[PDB]
């Protein structure tokens, strides 16, 4: 942190909601989607603070779709994945409380 | 960026970033309707300029290029350049950046070729108006910097550089050159050069010399004078203006071979004469070698003043710097003429005042004695010469000398050279005469002869002004019929006067060096002396010396050694110039036999001096011829062969040394590597050739004044013990001497081991002993530089007797030459109005940084040291005057120079 | 012969007494050892995209002075040194450094604070000079020393 | 500018040097001389074909040795002894003959993965007085480090021991780290540089062994300069506590005492230490009488930063809007690395607009960002 | 930009390209040693060549069987071997190396014991020749060394007349900077006894048990040598304190500590090994070398006295070029009680003031400046009266 060796500082913030929708899309470009799925709608269900959370929602949607054994990933699997991954946020380490001093 | 529509000043620039709506459509349609709209187009010209001005900020090529691409079309398509020929001509001002933007900011073969030609013709014709000049100028000092113009502005000025260079190469010149169209001189392109030069002198120093060298006239330089002479102090300082003037000449040393170079150096002198320092005028006047310019400067200081003041002392000090003493003769005689103050000025110019200041330096320094007295056989001769080599210069070791025991046990040639070593103890000093008198009046004719040698050496620090010169004593001894007596007299005569000339000296050295009918091997010294007299000034290239060389070769080869010395004497004589040595190379080569080829190869070294890079390949081509001849056969002579080979080895080295001082000085470091490889080549190539080249290497270093004096002599020295000829160590130590007991400690330590450790002949032992004792003096009493000091690119005259001795195998005969080592350097000291024997302060710095000079200038940072120090050689050369804090002003500048200080205080 | 031979070049031998025959048509770079055992494929900006700002920020100081160091000479700037990437884990901090490197043609050397990537020197202290020297052999390069500071 | 003249002259003599060398080697490095032809006949008679490598454990004084090969088997070798029996010694790599193993010869010059770390992989491209400013106590580092190498003459007049060692200390931003590399440029003595976080290892006992090496290498070059960067990094740094800890730190300090002087009496090594924590060291190295003059450096004051800033802005394209003296004026006794950082950030703002001219605005706005790093690296803001 | 500037960039890059070219064409080669007094080497090279006379697979005796021996080759493989015709019944000892023949295993040539020595040979060097006329400390302290170390090496005749077991050991302990190493270098010239100098911190290895081997090998080898001194330097590491941990990592180092107790005391006493131990803290010593039975009279090297500093500064200034008429007593007064090494740096800083002053001598004045420099130095630091706490 000595002054003059640091001339660029790249902070990556927690995603915006335009950014967080596109992370869902990035993973889905290998996947099959039933037409009409908006991963912007799912992004408004998310609040997030890392793009790791949304990578787990896509992984879960294709493993629910694997359980079904359908080629398409169906739209209820992306509903179930957000609530399943949020339970997983409360089980890797708690972080969303609102309960403060 | 994007087109959005104009409703403010910011968005007009945005509109025209994609597509001008004001310079492209409007102007084009207008031009192809009516020739009454030419009145409007002139008004719109200013409008077109401003939009260019705004948009010289867009980093990438594409949206400046493409946008102006049809404006480039409008030149030939609508403007035509022939619809009145004033009107299209004056409308070429906005279209000219546009042409460069497709030419250069896009490299494309079809259009870059075509548009080079277009830029030339229209530039020259539109600089008649003088609006083409101003058009460059708004881009010269630009608006903002980005990629594009970093290439663009070089194109504008490249048209000018292009044409003048091409006019010299081609035998067609003018507008017949097809990559231009600009006329060679005229007056339509003459004005373009004049306007361009004013600005580029102010901000740069880059195209300023380039243009002059392309003109090749001191006229061009004299136009530069007018602008600079106003600029001398207020715009940029005197010192800065000086650095410009010497940068041109140093930079254009290879670029102007000799006949061209001197014509330019005449103008550099004139600039210096006009401005404040007449000290820099003198330096450039020596550099030419011109007697006349020296006299002009002497008159400039002397005539307006009739009072002792700093001024008389100053002329005399300036001429003193040349320890060749070409200047010393000139300055002695105007001073007698003026007849205001005789007493102080005549001595000061002469080397007589330099003897007095030496006494003060010697007090601090003390005197080192370690001299060998261990005699018995050949070791007697070794020890007696060693006595002198440890006390070179002015020192005192009187009690050891007056013990005549060891003096008299020497024999033959040893007796003569034993008394000569005694005289070099009292070198550069008038006192000590009493010792020479003893020997002169006692035993065999030999010691009388050696007393004379001492006079010559001692006289090197007192002659000029014609108060007890070497000529006065020694003219008598030449007349004497005995041979030893004559040879000793004329060798010492040559030493004392070095670069000085006088009729009695010259005319004495004239009947002999013309009579080779008599078989004397010690009449080499006759030419040797004559050669020095000429060095330092524009050559006489005396026809007598060429005559006798030819007559001796015809007459005898029974003594190849005599003629071998004579061949070198010509090559030392021919120095002082490079213009004139061209002609005599042609005279000697008229006569063509393999013996004459030997003479030629030495004189080729001197002939091409100061620009040679042709000399060097040629001096490798000579080497191949032995092997070539062998190939052919596969598919009295002794003397002739021997001379062929020895001359070649000395010449190859001599070319490298001579070239490297004169061209620049940063190349000096590179030429050292050739010699190392040359030794390896010469050992498998010829057995005899090796003997010569070992010795030449040590003197390669000393002549060129390398910057690395620590590493290379010690590294050479271990290996060279096995190799034959121990005369090598002696020649390494002439370089190594630098500041004494700096470098010289390692030499003593290393050389005493190899000497004690190995005895393999008492002959071999004698050389090895002599060398160590040379290197040391006494806490750096004096320094040796082959260079003049005033110029370190220049070449002196006193050290050319040192350079002589490596071409012939070692002897007791050679030892007599080798005892003399004149070439001493003065301890730079402040002078005032009463004559001061010490300094006050100096700054010292290991090296310069500047690009401007290759002689360098010390930075104003330095490390501080006190008064009374001898100037220090390479590996630390820069010396600064520190007196600014004591509110003093140097009068005689020093930057590592030899020049002695004089200071002005109010 | 000795002028077709240089150091770190693999050869083939016909053992007539170890008689050098040809150069071998294979070599495994020692820098590639580290990179292998790590194992990284190439990325671009569709593995980062959707935070369009980041690509610009790093482009100025990382990409350009590999591409053209003449810009930074004209500017006069003393060239960039360390550049800190920080943020939540899962923002593709590593993925941006991968993305620059395929375009710039750098060797993307991901270090991780490991003693497992090596098997030829086997400590990180002595692999600071040497890592630089390998990245200079195979220049251009990006040394992605990912510190973690979980170690100990 | 107009440094052309230099580049031409140097380049031209190099061209000729390349020419001369090539031609010298071929057909006039005669393998037809009898001193080359007769020498190789009887040299190869005992010199191989394959020359099995050994490592020399010990010699015996009867013209023998006992080698241990890296391949395996030991051998009780003789010595052909035209490589001069007393010229070789343990640790050397030796040439053995493939019929019966005799020492044909000895290879000299090695390299290790442990001197790879030391050796230079660059030659500094910033030379002296790019540390310019704070130049009033650069006289005790150019008259004990540079000078005895440059003149042994002045230290002959006084005689006794020359100056050895300097320690540089002050606040950071006084240029110490490059100063070390810049006095090395001038002397032309072998400059080793070793970082002090590589004299801390995560293994035990092998630390002193690495440090012991460093000075034996240096004395082998007759002149060297060794720079230890941050010799306060061997008295604050540790890895794990079971192969590091207090002990690892403790030992390496003690080792470096013997290396700096002790019994060894090695060659000339000039030492340069930069430190700013000078109380984590043995009280056996920071005494005068080892490291002779100790140099203090203080933050550059108003007039000194005028010296510093002309160093950095000569590389910049200055506008006539640019005022250098008001950039100096505001700051009060602050670091010279800060000035270097503000000029770098000024060219970054200039690049942000896209223009390779540097304008006044870029320096004057970059100043405040630099000052925000002093006034919120302490979140107290204005002192409370 | 400017028209000539455009060309500077090209010529610079031509330089870069030609340096590499010159280097490549010169070639890289491997230096090989020579000897000019050998122009014939195949007068004795041919005898060593081409038949079997033999270079020997080195082995080592592991057990004497009385009438053959069991050796371990260094290829590890074990063999019973006999006796050839260069070897007798009495030449072979336990743990001794022997060279054996590779076609048939038989003792060819007996050899010195143990090939493990190579880092016990990097603590052996030949003696530093520093005089006893310039030493460190001008007290009675070095004559105490001259009775324990020096005199029984010179003359065991006096200690047979006393009848006492000759005196061997001594501790050099106390303040830093007092020239303890200067006096063992001074003694190295004078006695003409081989010196073996040890770093105690080179005795520790990552793999514990390695430095145990190390110590044993050096010490027994030294009993075979005659009339040597072993200078145990920097043994505050190993030779320090001992204590037990519960999860530490100090214990591996203590192994070498224990081996120092047991080689010194032996199962016989030292076979003409005089031992000096230099401890720079009198506070780090094993409590089983603290007992004085093996470390006989132990002499504290302390900081100079006010008369001792005057003497020390006079050796330095007789060796320096000065003007006499300078008081060396005054200089001791200005100083506090402090190291002997400060006075050794007064002269060299007075020598740097010589050069600024433009002198060949150092005179009275500038020693005062130098004295002040070092004193303010000790003010800035410590160990100006510290013993590392507790005499
Ligand atoms: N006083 C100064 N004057 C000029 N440049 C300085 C100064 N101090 C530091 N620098 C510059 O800062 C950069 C790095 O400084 P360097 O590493 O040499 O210094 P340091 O004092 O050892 O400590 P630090 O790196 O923490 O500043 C270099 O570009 C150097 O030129
Ligand atoms: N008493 C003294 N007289 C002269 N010089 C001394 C004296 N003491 C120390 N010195 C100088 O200090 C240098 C280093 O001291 P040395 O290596 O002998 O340390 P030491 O006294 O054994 O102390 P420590 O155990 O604390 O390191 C010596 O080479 C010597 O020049
Ligand atoms: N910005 C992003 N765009 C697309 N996918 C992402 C992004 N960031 C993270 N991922 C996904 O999340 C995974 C884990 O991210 P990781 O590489 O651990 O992030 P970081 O480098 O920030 O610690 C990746 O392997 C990838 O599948
Ligand atoms: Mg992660
Ligand atoms: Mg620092
Ligand atoms: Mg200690």
């Amino acid at each position: 942190l000595r002054p003059g060796r640091i001339d660029r500082k790249i902070e990556f913030p927690p995603p915006s909601v335009a950014a967080r929708a596109e992370i869902l899309r990035i993973h889905s470009r290998k996947m099959n989607l039933t037409r009409g799925i908006n991963l912007r709608k799912v992004a408004e269900k998310m609040n997030g603070c890392s793009g790791a959370d949304v990578k787990g929602v896509c992984t879960e949607a294709g493993m629910y779709a694997l359980r079904e054994r359908r080629i398409h990933v169906t739209q209820e699997d992306f509903e179930l994945a957000v609530g399943k991954v949020m339970n997983k946020n409360q089980e890797t380490a708690i972080s969303v409380a609102k309960l403060f001093k | 960026m994007v087109d959005e529509s104009d409703k403010k000043q910011q968005t007009i620039d945005e509109q025209s970033q994609i597509s001008p709506e004001k310079q492209t459509p409007n102007k084009k349609d207008k031009k192809k309707e009516e020739e009454e709209q030419l009145s409007e187009e002139d008004a719109k010209l200013k409008t077109d300029l401003e939009l260019l001005v705004e948009r010289l900020k867009e980093d990438d090529s594409s949206l400046y290029e493409a946008s102006l691409n049809a404006l480039k079309e409008s030149i030939k398509n609508s403007t035509s350049s022939m619809t009145a020929v004033p009107k299209p001509l004056k409308f070429l001002r906005p279209t000219y950046p546009d042409l460069c933007s497709i030419y250069d900011k896009w490299t494309d073969p079809n259009l870059k070729s075509s548009l080079a030609d277009v830029l030339s013709i229209l530039a020259m014709t539109y600089s008649e108006n003088g609006k083409h000049d101003s058009l460059r100028y708004r881009l010269l000092s630009d608006v903002s910097d980005f990629e594009g113009w970093g290439h663009e502005y070089i194109r504008h000025l490249a048209l000018e550089i292009g044409e003048v260079y091409n006019d010299q190469v081609e035998k067609d010149a003018e507008d017949e050159t097809s990559s231009d169209g600009s006329k060679s001189d005229g007056s339509a392109a003459t004005s373009g050069f004049e306007f361009s030069k004013e600005d580029t002198l102010r901000l740069c120093l880059d195209i300023v010399p380039y243009f002059l060298k392309h003109n090749g006239e001191e006229d061009a330089v004299d136009l530069l004078l007018e602008i600079e002479s106003i600029d001398k102090l207020p715009q940029f300082v005197d010192e800065n203006t000086f650095q410009r003037v010497c940068q041109y000449m140093v930079a254009c040393v290879p670029l102007l071979p000799p006949p061209e170079d001197v014509a330019f150096l005449k103008t550099a002198y004139s600039i210096y004469l006009s401005q404040n320092e007449l000290t820099d005028a003198i330096a450039l006047a020596v550099r030419l070698g011109e007697e006349d310019m020296i006299r002009s400067v002497f008159d400039a200081t002397s005539d307006p003043v009739m009072h002792k003041q700093l001024a008389y002392i100053l002329a005399a000090q300036k001429t003193s710097f040349e320890y060749e003493g070409v200047q010393d003769i000139i300055g002695n005689g105007k001073l007698s003429e003026h007849f205001l103050y005789l007493a102080k000025e005549l001595n000061l110019t002469g080397p007589k005042v330099p003897e007095d200041i030496y006494k003060s330096h010697l007090d601090n320094s003390k005197s080192v004695f370690s001299s060998a007295g261990l005699d018995s056989a050949q070791q007697n001769l070794a020890s007696s010469f060693v006595n002198g080599f440890l006390n070179l210069g002015y020192c005192n070791d009187k009690l050891i000398v007056d013990n005549d025991n060891w003096v008299y046990k020497t024999k033959g040639d040893g007796m003569t050279s034993a008394v000569a070593s005694i005289g070099s103890i009292y070198q550069w000093n008038l006192d000590g005469l009493q010792q020479l008198d003893k020997y002169l009046y006692v035993d065999e004719p030999e010691v009388k002869a050696g007393a004379l040698l001492g006079i010559g050496i001692s006289a090197s620090g007192v002659h000029d002004g014609e108060v007890e010169p070497a000529l006065l004593l020694l003219q008598d001894y030449v007349t004497n019929p005995d041979t030893k007596i004559s040879s000793a007299a004329i060798l010492g005569l040559g030493i004392a006067f070095a670069g000085s000339k006088n009729d009695e000296v010259l005319g004495l050295l004239l009947p002999i060096a013309a009579s080779t009918d008599l078989p004397i091997e010690t009449a080499a010294m006759a030419s040797l002396a004559l050669a020095h007299v000429f060095v330092g000034t524009c050559n006489g290239d005396i026809t007598t010396s060429i005559m006798d060389n030819f007559l001796e070769r015809t007459a005898i080869e029974l003594k190849t050694d005599w003629v071998r010395f004579l061949a070198l004497a010509l090559g030392i004589l021919y120095m002082g110039q490079g213009e004139q040595v061209d002609d005599v190379l042609e005279t000697i080569s008229a006569i063509e036999h393999p013996m004459t080829s030997a003479i030629e190869v030495l004189v080729g070294s001197c002939a091409y001096t100061g620009t040679g890079d042709v000399l060097l390949i040629q001096d490798l081509l000579h080497r191949l011829t032995p092997k070539n001849v062998k190939g052919e056969e596969d598919a009295e002579i002794k003397s002739e062969e021997k001379k062929g080979k020895s001359s070649d080895k000395d010449a190859t080295t001599d070319g490298k040394n001579d070239d490297e001082e004169e061209e620049k000085e940063a190349g000096i470091v590179d030429e050292l590597a050739y010699a190392v490889l040359g030794i390896a080549l010469i050992a498998l190539g010829e057995d005899i050739g090796k003997e010569m080249s070992l010795r030449h290497f040590g003197h390669l270093m000393h002549y060129g004044n390398e910057h690395i004096r620590r590493m290379v002599p010690l590294a050479m020295g271990i290996v060279s013990v096995s190799d034959p000829q121990m005369k090598v160590f002696d020649t390494l130590t002439r370089f190594s001497h630098d500041a004494d007991l700096e470098v010289s400690m390692n030499s003593i330590f290393a050389m005493g081991l190899c000497g004690a450790g190995t005895n393999n002949a008492r002959l071999a032992q004698l050389l090895r002993q002599l060398a160590s004792y040379y290197s040391r003096e006494q806490d750096a009493l004096f320094i040796t530089r082959l260079a003049q000091g005033l110029l370190h690119l220049g070449k002196g005259t006193m050290t050319m007797d040192v350079f002589n001795d490596a071409h012939v195998l070692n002897k007791v005969t050679l030892a007599s030459i080798l005892t003399t080592a004149v070439g001493l350097v003065s301890p730079s000291f402040m002078l005032k109005h009463h004559q001061l024997f010490y300094m006050l302060n100096a700054g010292i710095r290991p090296k310069f940084i500047l690009a401007l000079n290759d002689e360098g200038e010390p930075i104003k940072v330095n490390v501080r040291v006190g008064q009374a120090v001898e100037t220090v050689g390479q590996a630390g050369r820069p010396k600064k005057i520190t007196g600014w804090i004591t509110q003093s002003t140097p009068v005689l500048l020093n930057h590592g120079e030899r020049a002695e200080l004089e200071t002005d205080e109010y | 012969n000795v002028k077709d031979l240089k150091a770190s070049q693999r050869v083939c031998l016909r053992s007539d007494s170890y008689m050098l025959h040809k150069v071998l048509e294979n070599k495994a770079d020692p820098l590639v050892s580290l990179m292998m055992v790590e194992k990284v494929p190439d990325s671009t900006y569709d593995m980062v995209g959707g935070l369009t700002k980041q690509i610009k920020e790093i482009k100025e100081v990382i990409e350009l002075p590999v591409k053209h160091p003449e810009l930074f000479e004209s500017l006069g700037i003393a060239q960039p040194k360390g550049v800190i990437l920080y943020g939540p884990p899962g923002t593709g901090k590593t993925l941006l450094a991968r993305a620059v490197a395929h375009h710039t043609d750098c060797k993307f050397i991901r270090v991780s604070g490991a003693e497992l990537v090596q098997k030829y020197i086997g400590e990180g202290s002595r692999m600071v000079r040497e890592l630089f020297v390998m990245a200079r052999e195979h220049a251009p390069s990006i040394i992605f020393m990912d510190e973690i500071d979980s170690i100990g | 500018r107009c440094k052309l003249k230099l580049l031409r002259m140097e380049r031209i003599k190099d061209h000729l040097l390349l020419e001369e060398e090539f031609v010298s080697n071929s057909e006039i490095l005669k393998p037809f001389e009898k001193k080359q032809e007769e020498e190789k006949k009887q040299l190869e008679e005992i010199r191989g074909n394959p020359l099995s490598i050994g490592t020399l454990e010990e010699i015996i004084d009867d013209d023998h040795a006992i080698v241990t090969s890296p391949t395996m088997p030991d051998y009780y070798v003789s010595i052909l002894s035209f490589v001069d029996k007393e010229l070789l010694e343990p640790g050397c790599s030796v040439l053995l003959h493939h019929k019966t193993m005799s020492i044909v010869g000895v290879l000299q010059d090695d390299a290790d993965p442990m001197v790879s770390v030391m050796k230079m992989d660059k030659s500094p491209t910033e030379s002296y007085s790019d540390i310019g400013g704070l130049e009033s106590q650069i006289q005790e580092i150019k008259e004990s480090v540079e000078l005895p190498l440059t003149h042994p003459e002045l230290y002959e007049e006084m005689g006794i021991k020359p100056p050895k060692g300097v320690i540089l200390y002050g606040a950071p931003g006084t240029g110490k780290t490059l100063l070390a590399k810049a006095v090395a440029n001038q002397t032309s003595a072998t400059f080793l540089r070793i970082v002090g976080s590589e004299l801390i290892q995560k293994y035990l006992g092998d630390g002193p062994r690495l440090c012991r090496q460093i000075f034996k290498v240096a004395g082998e070059n007759a002149p060297s300069i060794v720079f230890i960067d941050e010799i306060d990094a061997i008295g604050t740094k540790r890895y794990d506590s079971n192969s590091g800890g207090e002990r690892e730190i403790q030992r390496t300090m003690l080792e470096l005492l013997n290396q700096l002087d002790g019994f060894d009496d090695r060659g000339d090594v000039k030492v340069i230490m930069a430190t700013n924590k000078i109380e984590t060291l043995d009280p056996a190295l920071i005494r005068p009488g080892r490291i002779d003059r100790k140099i203090l450096f203080e933050n550059p004051d108003l007039s000194t930063k005028k010296k510093i800033l002309g160093i950095h802005t000569s590389k910049m394209n200055l506008s006539e809007d640019v005022n250098l003296e008001t950039l100096v004026t505001t700051k009060d006794d602050l670091s010279g690395a800060d000035i270097q950082a503000m000029c770098t950030e000024a060219g970054l703002l200039a690049l942000r607009e896209r223009r390779m001219q540097v304008t006044a605005e870029d320096f004057k706005q970059a100043k405040e960002r630099v000052m925000k790093n002093k006034v919120e690296e302490n979140l107290e803001g204005l002192y409370l | 930009a400017a028209p000539y500037a455009a060309k500077l960039k090209q010529t610079e890059n031509d330089l870069k390209d030609i340096e590499a070219r010159i280097k490549e064409k010169a070639g890289v080669k491997e230096s090989d040693t020579g000897l000019a007094p050998s122009h014939l080497w195949d007068i004795m090279g041919d005898r060593q060549r081409l038949g079997e006379e033999h270079p020997l697979q080195v082995a080592r005796c592991t057990k004497i069987i009385k009438g053959k021996y069991v050796i371990n080759l260094k290829q590890i493989a074990k063999f019973v071997v006999g006796l050839g015709e260069r070897v007798s019944p009495t030449d072979i000892e336990e743990g001794m190396r022997v060279g054996v023949d590779r076609s048939k295993y038989n003792i060819e040539l007996p050899l010195p014991p143990r090939i493990d020595p190579s880092v016990t040979m990097m603590t052996v060097e030949e003696k530093p020749d520093v005089t006893y006329s310039d030493v460190g400390g001008c007290k009675d302290q070095i004559e105490k060394l001259r009775e324990v170390v020096e005199l029984p090496l010179l003359s065991p005749e006096r200690f047979a007349t006393l009848g006492i077991d000759p005196p061997k050991g001594i501790l050099l302990y106390g303040p830093p900077g007092t020239g303890k190493t200067l006096c063992a270098r001074a003694v190295a010239n004078r006695t003409d006894a081989t010196f073996i100098r040890v770093i105690g911190s080179e005795l520790v290895q990552k793999y514990v048990g390695e430095g145990a081997r190390m110590v044993r090998e050096l010490f027994e080898m030294a009993r075979t040598k005659k009339a040597c001194i072993i200078f145990f330097d920097e043994i505050d590491a190993v030779g320090g304190a001992r204590f037990d941990d519960g999860a530490g990592g100090d214990n591996e180092v203590q192994r070498t500590m224990l081996e120092l107790i047991t080689q010194l005391d032996g199962f016989d006493p030292r076979g003409n090994i005089k031992v000096m131990f230099a401890t720079n803290r009198p506070n780090t010593l094993d409590p089983a070398l603290l007992r004085p039975g093996r470390i006989d009279r132990k002499v504290e090297f302390s900081l100079p006295d006010l008369e001792g500093r005057a003497n020390i500064f006079r050796i330095h200034s007789k060796s320096m070029s000065v003007e006499r008429g300078i008081r060396w007593e005054l200089i001791s007064r200005l100083c506090p009680n402090s190291t002997g090494a400060e006075l050794r740096s007064v002269c060299t800083e007075a020598g740097m003031f010589a050069i600024r002053a433009r002198r060949k001598v150092a005179t009275e004045k500038d020693f005062l400046k130098a004295v002040d420099k070092v004193i303010s130095g000790y003010k800035k630091f410590s160990s100006t009266s510290r013993y590392m706490q507790y005499n």
